[PDB]
């Protein structure tokens, strides 16, 4: 963890919460199974705003 | 993070309580669904205040039990094994109240949950939202999860008492009471329960009304008078209409019942095969309990020529030690051919064993010499496969064999005994090395398997289905594995759950067998096998050009369904877990 | 002939074919021997505490002319007793005192002592004294420290090669491990270079350490290497070649042998040529110059004229070098051999590697290692190097280490110094280079001749030495400062450090652990366990695969069966039955000396090294009457290769077949008929057995259970008794006969039993007496019966009627059916003891007292409370009922008219106190046994504390009154017997003592003086009684000492009876375990032809796959025994005559082959046989040896006598439909055991409880109504299902989402069933802790 | 939810950087690890300009 954190802070990267573990840790619907449609709708509405 | 509605229940056998059910002890109840009890009490006008509801719940009145029963009656519940490896370690069931304190688990799902009815703790979970109940009902029920997500073979593999009893009642000594009787098929049980004939009766003629779906989408009746035994006759009333009578007319081993369930699933469907398995297992419990199937010291038989074989082996050992003393033979050759002679003696002992335990028994008859399969218990279950194997039985009647391995070597003199005639001190002292090595291997390799599976899940989690077709002709080449002495696996299932490309061609020039995008559901395999094709072009996961996940047009199904995989299903989670699940590998080379 | 009165009531028949020769030893000798010898006053200081003083005791000031000496030590008598400590809670111990001596000497006088201060001793700590059973009562509880298996000190030459080399080359290193200090290592490199390593740190060159030991290069070359003369004079270049010394090299050219050429040029060397060269005398022979270039000079040579450094040591000779060196220096130059075939330098290659040559330069390199900075100054390096290894008071490994040192180098002497020497290390490298070149075999880590065992005595000694060496420094510094004083030696001698160190060692250490009380067999084996983890050996259960193996040398030393199957497998072990400890650290096993065929009865204990030399016969060998052998070839072992041997080749034989087995697994009958794994699990779950209310003796046993019962010290035995007078359920008095009575005593012994006493596993230990009234008692016989003991026999379980039958799927794999009869018969019912305690904790607001004035509570809750607050003895309780009423004072307030009015109206509370009473935890129901309260001195409230004081006081006076009463009776009888024939009849004395008729003996006042003496003795006895009773009384109510914060402690003991129900973990004895799944009613069960139903339905499908023939054998033998018992019961209930019953009993006791010679009608009386039969009316007791048991023909022969079928198959009917079962069933009687793995502890649910402050999660593992923990494999499987909304519920509804749990609860109670995720609080926790460091992190929009 | 802060006027380095496998300060100043770790403890006295 520590080296990854240092590298991210050095580079200044953003996650966008695309991995399943991201939705797990934040605690939202993962883009798989039943929540796939909701994730797709969220991605679609993100295009317009 | 800790779980709220959960914890530490014990496992018991559910002979009753069919698959879509489970037994939740009542003392565990009334707590998990206490908010539901409060809601029902307020809705029914039984508690104007929450404190009244709390006091009456704490006092445990009969009306409280009635409300519990009314609310739990439509509320499925989910169960989990604490050490879990694959998807079937977690399944959902319908709770049933039983006055005890250990949850009743069905015998069949025991294989998936990998339990053993020893000291174990189950994790119980309640989904509360309507959607979560629905998600449990639609995907995590056992009735739907008949097949493996790993290979395709059915996880539900009935065994033990059920297979032993079924194999027993589909038998005949030579001819039981009332051999020549003829009846229609329902009367077989009518006369079996009361008097007149035994289930071991053979040469019985019955009129069987078979039903076959020859035409498209409908079955036609067919009647026949084939000769059949009693157990098959009474088992025919339990088999549904679709299946023929040939499958139920056999010694009916574990593979027989396995392929029977496979036929019922593929031909009839989900619910027919589920109810078929349910009723089969009920028959298994009933007939095993009716059969008896006792065991004893004399049930096993020690072959007599074992002493003669041992004497000849000892004479050979005396000869070889004399030869070594003569100086003609070196030491390594001496050990090696001592091992060879002892292995030959072991093989001969095992052969005399199986001969004394095989279909070698005389029954009274006009010819007075009728050698039919004996009814010894150990050989019975070995043929059936209920529990144990002929390899294990070899250690019970004949000799153990060598069983000599301190670290890597093999000791000269093997162990010559069985658990009936006793065993010596030094030999038992030696024999523990393999046992302790296996124990150490298991205890030190479960952790390695767990870490391997963790690594696999972490590395293959981002995979998901998000696109339909890749529109690419690139694919992997699939051919039968032709190496070693013979073929290890023919081109039968490597393309079963796969989709062919446009590169499939007939052996004849300017001839085609199937168009580009076609799924080999169940019959194209036979067509391509008839053409003796060796090379098949099938798009793989890497072959598909999508730049994101894997499209469904290159993966097939490989699931307990009958249709192509749908969008949103996470193959990567489906993958990376089946591979390391069989953590029964070997360590220390 | 065997009398055996205490078990003459019931004699257990045996089929031991072999004759026993040696009795089982005390079986607890190891755990007691070290402790008893540690506190043993020895005339010579070798081990124990005397050796602990004499090591570093003499204190000498820094030229202060002052010394400290001691005479001897004595151990103070313990303040309390075992049961007193167990009642109170103090650690049982004994104070230490030793006489000191300060001697001060004046200056200007050589050792001129002027004064001594040896007049008073000082106390330094208390040594925790042992009990009779090798236990300790530290902190009130019974405490045991396990003996450790570790690596014996010495030098061990291992390979450490193979795949770990990663170069395809074998390695040969050497390590020396002293008992204390630093470890010295000698590794080997693939470049054929040696390296020196200390403390597993960075490597060093091989020879620099040798240079550090004042060694020059020429000495090194001369000692390690052999120097040939190499005499080349007048350019002859003639070599002295010894074919016997060096050979095996092909000659190149120009080779002769004393004139005529023997080996031709370019010809391969042959043995004939070597023999011819050795036969004739060979002088110096000329050789080509080519042999000089590759050859290296041995010593440094200098020219005769000048002394340049030409031809330096360890330098190859050159062609241009040769001419000028021969011209100037000399003609003969010492050189080497360098035979790569059978030798290898491995040092000359390393000599040039060394950057330092001088001793001073080499001295600082090691210092540069262990100190990176602070370079030395020619004083620190030398002294530190002297201190590291060659110092006396810092290395002091052992004498056993020196033993192994000399044994590994083939030395005859056994006595030496703990320090090392140069010859030792040079011989070490010599042996290393010989082994690498090839001279012997490597050592074995797993061999037992290399590992030893440390008991608790030596650990106590080492801990005491460490604690004393610290106080020695303080004593020294205080003696050096202000030495001009005559004060008593308490200057710096503090008992606090030693006491704290010893308490920490005993209390909290990895070896010491709580002792299992659950079974007497687990009791005896837990003190026999041997571990490798701890201070030494292996630091963890990881890092090893072959260390935990069973070596072939574990034959009679450790049992290869008893070991846990968990991650700690292969490291936790247990000694054998006859295995003892060697003199130093090792294990010894007895064999029998076989001389010229015959077998002598003498006993000899041999070790792992001693057993590997001679020939030992196998126990399963027949013997002749004179001790000869029947067959010529006997299977025997010599060096780990068992094979046949003649009767003239064997030297030893085993004692019994029990030698390999422990005590844990010796009790399983027919052990040879079960697999290994099942033997392991049977032994392991046996310890988890639990005694029940009515202990039931085992029908089929092995006989060692009797010895285990009589050696665990759990029951009550009689010591020097002759006959019993009074018997009570809790107290037994024995009247010793005058034969075993010595003068000066009353002649009685009292034994107070153990009634419902809490055990470590919260079980119950209850002792049940054996004799009834007026029974003649011998010595060494049992009187009470402790847990799972019957008539002095380990009886752990009940014998249940069991059948091998599938029953409608109630026995699918491992599920077991139980009878309603068994639960109705209250079999297996278990009783447990739970405990509660409470304190006061005086605060600044005021002390807290117990007076039962709880506000805001109903009278019904207080309706059972007594005035002081505790509950009456014998009550029952369920739920959260109040037990002890405690309140907390509150701070005073101002006038405050509100509660001023409230007090004026209500009063007596004034909100002064808060309800802080002790209540029962929820989900707990039971009944109380007894209460207990302790109050510190200075507080004498004692509202209801006096009842226990007076109860124990009356108990004390009662049980002390008997001896004084009987002494008074004896003296009064003497008085009556001395006045006879003196004109006074016994009527006067009987009516009244009358002061012994006014003591009017007369008879010239001599008899008068005699009666005066008797009256004086009576008065002295009265005085002794009064002083004894007052001493006991002051001991009783003296008061206790508690923590400063606490005021008083109240402890309450509760009892719960626990029955059988499905879900319980029942287990057998042959590796078969089962969960109960149904309590079937009696009617439904299978019933025999006589209507007797079966008790337990067992699944017969587990027979072939687990190899458990022992189970069926025990069931058939149970049929034999139960049939015999039923026949005897019918024989007795008919009220038949004695003679035929006796004849039948004799015919039963002598059935079978030749085992034992016992016959009734010659010893047993006409009344003994009645009770003997009445005892064995419910079954025939049988005992079978471990690997010398019965035969199948024997069992079948037994079955016919009780009218049983030989096959064991019996027809059964259905208790539900009554149809006769085909396939006749083998039913039987098995010895089942109940385990603490009970469902009444496992159940746990939660709907809404308490969460943590940290990350806001619930507590967890049933700690105050907790919950279970969800797994990551589980979320993986859920994703395999893809129920994303289910995971959202999983992460929000029931998670740390504080704003979601309330809303979901409302949605449920309103029936909404709607969820909004929000955000877990643990994510905010993660964000806050990340922002705690120099890293920004935030979430965009 | 509320944080606290310490002034710490004396400059302090962060041990996460420059102490992992890559040295952020080492690769920024092109200096070896040994030199920087030595100078951080007031016993090297590096020249600035």
């Amino acid at each position: 963890t520590t080296r990854v954190l240092t590298e991210a802070a050095v580079a200044g990267k953003r996650d966008e919460l695309r991995g399943l573990k991201e939705n797990v840790i934040v605690g939202r619907l993962i883009p798989a199974g039943t929540g796939y449609a909701y994730h797709q709708d969220r991605m679609r509405r993100r295009a317009a705003g | 993070k800790r779980v709220d509605y959960s914890g530490r229940s014990v496992i018991t056998v559910g002979p009753y309580l069919r698959l879509h059910q489970c037994g939740l002890p009542k003392k565990m109840a009334l707590e998990l669904f206490k908010p539901f009890i409060y809601g029902k009490l307020e809705l029914r006008g039984l508690a104007t205040t929450i404190k009244a509801a709390k006091k009456m719940v704490e006092r445990e009145e009969a009306v409280v039990w009635d409300i519990l029963d009314e609310v739990i009656r439509e509320h499925p519940v989910l169960l989990n094994r604490a050490p879990t490896l694959h998807r079937l370690g977690i399944q959902a069931f319908e709770p049933v109240l039983i006055e005890g304190k250990a949850i009743q688990l069905h015998p069949l799902v025991c294989a998936a949950y990998n339990a053993d009815f020893d000291g174990d703790q189950m994790a119980v979970h309640v989904p509360l939202t309507l959607e979560a109940q629905l998600e449990a009902r639609a995907l995590m029920m056992s009735t739907n999860n008949i097949l493996s997500p790993a290979n395709g073979e059915p996880i539900i593999v009935p065994s033990q008492d059920v297979v032993l009893g079924l194999y027993y009642m589909t038998r005949d000594c030579v001819n039981a009471k009332g051999e020549g009787m003829v009846l229609t098929g329902p009367k077989e049980a009518e006369r079996l329960y009361r008097s007149g004939l035994a289930s071991l009766h053979a040469r019985v003629k019955v009129r069987i009304t078979e039903y076959e779906k020859d035409a498209n989408g409908e079955l036609v009746a067919k009647t026949s008078l084939k000769d059949t035994t009693v157990g098959r006759a009474i088992l025919w009333m339990i088999v549904p209409k679709g299946l023929p009578y040939s499958i139920v007319n056999q010694a009916l081993g574990k593979k027989a019942i396995s392929k029977m369930l496979n036929t019922c699933y593929r031909i009839l469907g989900l619910k027919p095969t589920v109810i078929f398995a349910d009723q089969i297992m009920y028959t298994g419990f009933a007939y095993a309990a009716r059969s008896g199937a006792s065991v004893g010291i004399d049930d096993m038989v020690i072959p007599e020529k074992k002493h003669e074989i041992i004497s000849e082996a000892e004479a050979e050992v005396a000869e070889i030690q004399e030869q070594f003393q003569s100086g003609l033979v070196t030491a390594g050759e001496r050990y090696n051919k001592v091992i060879d002679i002892w292995a030959a003696a072991n093989d001969r002992v095992s052969k005399a064993m199986m001969d004394n335990l095989q279909t070698e028994t005389v029954i009274n008859r006009d010819g007075q010499e009728e050698k039919q399969v004996s009814f010894n218990s150990i050989y019975m279950m070995a043929d059936s496969g209920a529990r144990g194997s002929a390899a294990q039985i070899r250690q019970l009647a004949g000799m153990r064999g060598l069983m000599a391995k301190p670290d890597g070597s093999i000791i000269e003199t093997p162990i010559t005994a069985n658990f009936r005639e006793g065993l010596n001190v030094l030999q038992y002292f030696i024999s523990t090395h393999g046992a302790r090595k296996g124990l150490a291997d298991t205890a030190l390799k479960t952790a390695n398997s767990g870490y391997l599976t963790r690594r696999l899940v972490d590395v293959a989690q981002d995979l998901v289905v998000t696109e339909d077709d890749c529109g690419t002709h690139e694919g992997i080449m699939m051919t039968p594995v032709i190496e070693g002495g013979d073929v290890k696996e023919p081109l039968r299932d490597r393309v079963l759950g796969r989709v062919t490309a446009e590169d499939v061609l007939k052996p004849g020039t300017a001839d085609i067998l199937v168009p580009r995008n076609t799924l080999l559901h169940e019959q194209w395999c036979d067509l391509l096998e008839e053409n003796s094709v060796d090379a098949v072009k099938v798009r793989s996961v890497v072959s598909c050009d999508t730049d994101f996940g894997v499209c469904a047009h290159c993966y097939g199904r490989d699931l307990a369904r009958g249709h192509i995989i749908n969008k949103g299903e996470a193959i990567g989670v489906i993958a990376a877990q089946s591979i390391g699940e069989p953590g029964t590998q070997l360590t220390m080379r | 002939m065997v009398y055996s009165y205490t078990e003459k009531k019931r004699i257990r028949k045996d089929f031991g074919k072999r004759p026993q020769v040696l009795d089982v030893p005390y079986l607890l000798s190891i755990q007691l021997d070290s402790f008893q010898k540690f506190i043993e006053q020895d005339p010579e200081g070798q081990y124990g505490l005397e050796a602990a003083f004499r090591s570093v005791f003499p204190i000498q000031s820094y030229s202060g002319n002052s010394e400290l000496q001691y005479v001897s030590y004595r151990l103070g008598e313990p303040v309390f007793d075992v049961q007193e400590c167990q009642i109170r809670g103090v650690t049982y111990s004994a104070p230490l005192r030793v006489k000191l001596r300060l001697v001060i000497y004046e200056r200007e006088a050589p050792e001129g002592t002027v004064k001594d201060i040896k007049e008073q001793e000082v106390y330094m700590g208390e040594i925790p004294l042992m009990t009779d059973n090798g236990t300790f009562v530290i902190n009130g509880t019974e405490r045991v420290i396990v003996s450790q298996l570790h690596r014996s000190p010495g030098v061990f030459f291992d390979s450490d090669k193979g795949k770990t080399h990663s170069s395809g080359k074998v390695l040969y290193n050497a390590r020396i491990i002293p008992y204390r200090g630093s470890w010295l290592d000698f590794e080997f490199d693939p470049k054929d270079n040696l390296f020196v390593r200390i403390d597993r740190r960075r490597k060093l060159p091989a020879t620099i350490i040798l240079r550090a030991l004042n060694y020059t290069t020429e000495q090194i070359l001369d000692l390690f290497f052999e120097k040939v003369i190499f005499e080349i004079r007048d350019n002859k270049l003639q070599m002295e070649l010894v074919p016997e010394r060096l050979r095996g090299e092909t000659a190149s050219f120009d080779i002769e042998a004393n004139g005529k050429v023997y080996v031709e040029k370019g010809r391969r060397i042959t043995a004939r040529h070597i023999r011819q060269l050795e036969k004739d005398d060979v002088k110096l022979i000329e050789v080509p110059v080519e042999y000089i270039a590759g050859k290296v000079v041995a010593k440094d040579y200098i020219d005769e004229s000048t002394g340049e450094l030409i031809c330096a040591a360890n330098m190859e000779l050159s062609l241009d070098l040769l001419a000028k060196l021969s011209q100037s220096g000399h003609k003969r130059i010492e050189t080497l051999f360098t035979n790569d075939l059978d030798h290898g330098p491995y040092i000359s290659e390393t000599l040039r590697v060394d950057p330092t040559n001088d001793r001073l330069s080499a001295l600082v390199e090691i210092y540069r290692m262990m100190r990176p900075g602070e370079p030395p100054t020619r004083e620190a390096a030398e002294s530190l190097f002297e201190n590291l290894f060659f110092s006396e008071d810092r290395y002091d490994l052992s004498a056993v280490g020196r033993m192994k040192f000399n044994r590994s180098l083939l030395r005859e002497e056994i006595e030496g110094s703990g320090i090392l020497s140069k010859d030792d290390i040079i011989d070490v490298m010599k042996k290393l280079i010989d082994i690498r070149n090839g001279k012997g075999e490597v050592d074995d880590i797993d061999h037992l001749g290399n590992r030893r065992i440390r008991s608790v005595g030596e650990m106590a000694e080492n801990q005491f030495r460490v604690g004393l060496v610290r106080v020695e420094r303080a004593v020294k510094e205080r003696l050096s400062l202000g030495d001009l004083d005559t004060l008593m030696p308490q200057d710096m001698i503090n008992a606090k450090p030693i006491s704290a160190a010893v308490k920490e060692f005993f209390g909290s250490s990895q070896l010491s652990q709580f002792m299992d009380q659950n079974n007497p067999l687990s009791e005896i084996t837990h003190k026999r366990r041997i571990s490798a983890l701890g201070p030494g050996g292996l630091t963890r259960e990881r890092a090893g695969f072959e260390v935990r193996d069973v070596h072939p040398t574990h034959y009679g030393r450790v049992c290869p069966i008893e070991t846990p199957e968990g991650p700690n497998i292969g490291l936790i072990n247990s000694l054998s039955v006859y295995a003892q400890t060697n003199e130093y650290g090792f294990l010894e096993t007895p064999y029998r000396k076989v001389t010229d065929g015959v077998v002598t009865d003498e006993i000899h204990y041999l070790s792992a090294i001693e057993e590997g030399n001679y020939v030992i016969a196998q126990a399963n060998s027949n013997l002749d009457e004179e001790g000869h052998f029947v067959e010529d070839l006997v299977t025997c072992r010599s060096k780990g290769e068992s094979s046949l041997f003649s009767r003239d080749q064997v030297d030893y034989m085993d004692v019994s077949t029990q030698q390999v087995v422990s005590v844990g697994a010796s009790l399983i009958p027919f052990l040879e008929h079960d697999d290994a794994n099942r033997a392991l699990m049977g032994a392991n779950m046996q310890r988890q057995a639990v005694p029940t209310l009515r202990a039931d003796k085992p029908l089929v046993g092995t006989g060692m259970e009797r010895a285990v019962a009589v050696d665990s010290g759990v029951t009550a035995v009689a010591k020097r008794g002759g006959v019993v007078q009074y018997v009570d359920a809790s107290r037994i008095v024995i009247k010793v006969n005058e034969d075993e009575m010595y003068p000066g005593e009353a002649g009685i012994d009292i034994y107070n039993l153990t009634k419902y006493t809490r055990s470590n596993q919260n079980t119950c230990i209850n002792q049940m007496p054996c004799v009834s009234l007026g029974e003649p008692v011998e010595r060494g016989d049992v009187l009470a019966d402790g847990p799972s003991t019957d008539l002095g026999e380990l009886a752990l379980g009940q014998n249940m009627r069991v059948a091998f039958m599938p029953w409608n799927g109630y026995n699918f794999e491992d599920s077991i059916l139980v009878s309603e009869r068994v639960v109705q018969e209250d079999r297996f019912t278990t009783i447990h003891i739970q405990e509660l305690a409470c304190v006061s904790r005086d605060t600044k607001l005021g002390p807290e007292e117990i007076t039962a004035d709880i506000p805001n509570v109903g009278e019904a809750a207080l309706s059972k409370l007594d005035e002081s607050g505790i509950v009456y003895i014998g009550a029952e309780v369920t739920g959260g009922d109040i037990l002890v009423g405690k309140v907390t004072p509150k701070g005073e307030t101002q006038l405050t008219p509100e509660e001023k009015l409230l007090r004026a109206i209500f009063g007596e509370k004034a909100s002064d106190v808060k309800d802080s009473s002790l209540r029962v935890p929820n989900g707990v129901s039971g009944t109380v046994i007894d209460v207990q309260v302790f109050t510190r001195d200075g507080v004498e409230k004692d509202k209801r504390a006096l009842e226990i004081e007076e109860m124990q006081l009356k108990q004390a006076k009662k049980d002390l009154s008997e001896e004084l009463q009987i002494l008074e009776a004896g003296l009064f009888s003497r008085i009556r017997a001395v006045l006879v024939a003196g004109g006074v009849e016994a009527e006067k004395l009987d009516k009244l003592p009358r002061d012994r008729w006014l003591e009017l003996g007369l008879t010239d006042e001599e008899k008068q003086n005699q009666l005066e003496q008797l009256a004086e003795q009576y008065d002295e006895l009265k005085h002794e009684f009064e002083k004894k009773l007052e001493a006991k009384r002051r001991k009783i109510t003296q008061g206790d000492d508690l923590a400063p914060g606490v005021l008083k402690i109240v402890k309450v003991y509760l009892a719960v009876k626990r029955r059988i129900q499905p879900g319980d973990k029942m287990a057998g004895r042959h590796g078969n375990k089962g969960v109960i799944s149904k309590i079937n009613p009696i009617e439904d069960m299978p019933y025999d032809e006589n209507g007797t139903p079966v008790d337990i339905v067992l699944n017969p499908l587990g027979v072939p796959s687990r190899m458990n023939i022992g189970q069926i054998l025990e069931t058939h033998l149970g049929m034999a025994a139960k049939g015999i018992g039923d026949k005897i019961n019918a024989m007795l209930k008919q009220q038949q005559e004695v003679a035929k019953l006796r004849e039948f009993i004799q015919r039963a006791y002598d059935l079978g082959a030749d085992v034992r010679q016992k016959v009734d009608l010659s010893t047993f009386s006409d009344e003994e046989v009645m009770r003997l039969a009445e005892n064995l009316r419910k079954g025939m007791p049988i005992a079978t040896p471990v690997f010398d048991g019965a035969k199948e023909a024997e069992i079948k022969e037994l079955l016919k006598l009780g009218d049983l079928p030989t096959s064991g198959q019996i027809r059964l009917y259905d208790g539900r439909t009554g149809e006769q079962f085909e396939r006749p069933v083998t039913v039987g009687y098995m010895y089942m055991l109940k385990l603490n793995h009970l469902v009444d502890d496992k159940m746990h649910a939660r709907s809404t409880g308490s969460y943590s402050l940290v990350t806001q999660q619930p507590l967890g593992g049933k700690a105050q109504f907790g919950g279970q923990r969800f797994g990551e494999m589980e979320v993986w499987a859920l994703e395999a299902y893809g129920a994303a909304y289910t995971l959202q519920e999983m992460l929000t509804v029931k998670s740390d989402d504080v704003n979601g749990r309330t809303k979901m609860y409302k949605n449920i109670v309103d029936g909404n069933h709607q969820m909004e995720p929000g955000m877990p609080e643990s994510f905010n926790v993660l964000l806050k802790e990340i922002r705690s460091l120099g890293i920004n992190i935030e979430l965009e929009d | 939810e509320r944080m606290g802060h310490i002034e710490l006027a004396s400059p302090t380095a962060h041990i996460w950087f420059l102490k992992s496998l890559p040295s952020r300060i080492g690769l920024l100043l092109d200096m070896p690890l040994r030199d920087i770790e030595r100078v951080l403890y007031f016993e090297s006295y590096v020249v600035i300009e």
